[PDB]
């Protein structure tokens, strides 16, 4: 899965997430290209965790978006959050470690203190530190500021992200 | 100019959106030119071989194209990524077809530099994948290394038929034959692949109005925990790890289930604040 963010001089922003469903998809290869795997989640569409998405109010246009299957939600929701409650940049808030819930356990990117962890431990969540930067996702985005008309962006390290502007 | 951005999990990718940009092209024909070179320098991501779905907010239009995949009478669908392309820029492109795929050709064909990550893919996926017909991607039987020069002839032929015929050079013809001895997937599968337009799900979210990707996509289970979190007012205890934590985990799984329970009627009306406000 991939995602990008384009906003051309019209401020039109495009957010768009592409996907084969696995790294090379079955890995079946034909004519130059990788197929494809089908989740099972006739010509029926299958369910998908993906989600571009446009913010607009007065003044700001926000377009972002992720990879990261059915985690995708669990990385934007503290993402925007954090972001709209005035904690910072969308740069270092996408920066911060992440963390996400499967049924009883919560997934963590770095190691955990024993303190947080027994907290959770009677909640009863248990923690796993999963060592894999692409399972947190790649988050994308631009933000054009409608007021003074500029865009500055964001991208995830996690996937090599990266963004420019004019 | 006039201001414009493009942001992409590949250096590459932004450099070719922002040369369409920079010489006067619109949002959709960069996002055309991205997506297909992203299919061939970040092919393990995405490509010709998949599918995907993308939002276009403009002043005056919200439009989403949905192009996944379609299910066949391993499970491989039926490929939407060059049906979509092709929707996209007959009914919101500028710029002539044949143009906004050169650049990912001129790849294929030329070669790029081969980076970390795709190294890194390589090497994870090889247990699953590595079979004689991938030479290119596993020189002397190892992960293509990082810095080296990967050149992908056959897929700068497919894509040069598609530059040539449309998308009949993928769902007709030689192609179709060859995915579907590959896929086990009837040539009536591959020529009957139609793309869906599809409304946005539009709600609002501290004070910003909210457009994102509907059924089958999962928009409505983002905006949902979005404004969860808002009411909730989960922020208040951003400091507190193992609170904040535990209070994400209870806002994803309410959302997570909702859509479980109608897995199996308005994605706007499963948005709205009265929604939220029910939802337990
Ligand atoms: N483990 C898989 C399946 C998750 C799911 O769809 O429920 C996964 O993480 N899939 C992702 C892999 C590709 C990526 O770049 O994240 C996906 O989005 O398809």
């Amino acid at each position: 899965t991939t995602h990008f963010v384009i906003i051309d001089r019209d401020g039109t922003v495009v957010s768009s997430t592409n996907t084969l469903s696995n790294f090379f998809g079955t890995g079946k290869y034909t004519a130059g290209f990788f197929l494809n795997n089908q989740l099972q989640n006739p010509g029926k569409r299958s369910r998908t965790f993906m989600a571009p998405t446009v913010l607009k109010k007065d003044g700001e246009t926000i377009g972002i978006g992720s990879p990261g299957g059915n985690r995708i939600p669990q990385i934007l929701t503290p993402i925007l959050d954090k972001y709209t409650h005035g904690k910072g940049s969308l740069q270092d808030i996408i920066n911060e470690y992440r963390f996400t819930f499967e049924k009883n356990t919560a997934y963590t990117e770095i190691q955990l203190s024993s303190e947080v962890k027994n907290e959770l431990s009677r909640k009863g969540l248990n923690v796993k530190k999963k060592v894999s930067p692409a399972f947190f996702g790649g988050v994308q985005a631009l933000i054009k500021d409608e007021r003074d008309n500029v865009i500055t962006g964001a991208g995830d390290g996690r996937r090599n992200g990266t963004w420019k502007s004019n | 100019k006039g201001t414009y951005g493009v942001s992409a999990s590949h250096p590459l990718a932004v450099e070719e959106g922002m040369k369409v940009l920079k010489n006067g092209g619109s949002a959709v024909d960069a996002a055309i030119v991205v997506s297909y070179v992203l299919g061939v320098v970040e092919l393990h991501a995405s490509g010709i071989g998949g599918g995907g779905g993308m939002l276009i907010i403009s002043k005056d239009k919200e439009t989403f194209i949905d192009y996944r995949e379609t299910t066949p009478y391993p499970h491989i669908g039926v490929p939407g990524f060059v049906a979509g392309m092709e929707y996209i820029h007959d009914n919101y492109g500028s710029l002539p077809m044949g143009e906004l795929l050169q650049p990912a050709i001129n790849y294929a064909e030329k070669g790029f530099k081969v980076d970390d990550s795709l190294t890194m893919r390589l090497d994870l996926a090889k247990p699953r994948i590595y079979s004689d017909k991938l030479s290119i991607f596993y020189p002397n039987g190892e992960p293509i290394e990082t810095g080296e020069t990967l050149i992908q002839t056959d897929l700068a032929r497919t894509l040069k038929k598609i530059q040539k015929e449309g998308a009949k050079g993928f769902y007709e013809g030689g192609v179709a034959r060859a995915i579907s001895k590959t896929a086990k997937i009837s040539l009536e599968d591959i020529k009957g692949y139609k793309v869906e337009v599809r409304k946005p799900v539009k709600g609002n979210y501290m004070g910003y109005d909210v457009y994102t990707a509907p059924p089958p996509f999962s928009g409505v289970t983002l905006l949902q925990m979005l404004k969860l979190a808002e009411k909730k007012e989960v922020y208040k205890d951003v400091d507190h790890t193992a609170t904040y934590m535990s209070k994400m985990e209870e806002i994803s799984r309410i959302a997570y289930q909702d859509r479980k329970k109608n897995l199996g009627m308005d994605p706007n009306k499963m948005v709205s604040d009265k929604y939220i406000s029910t939802m337990k």
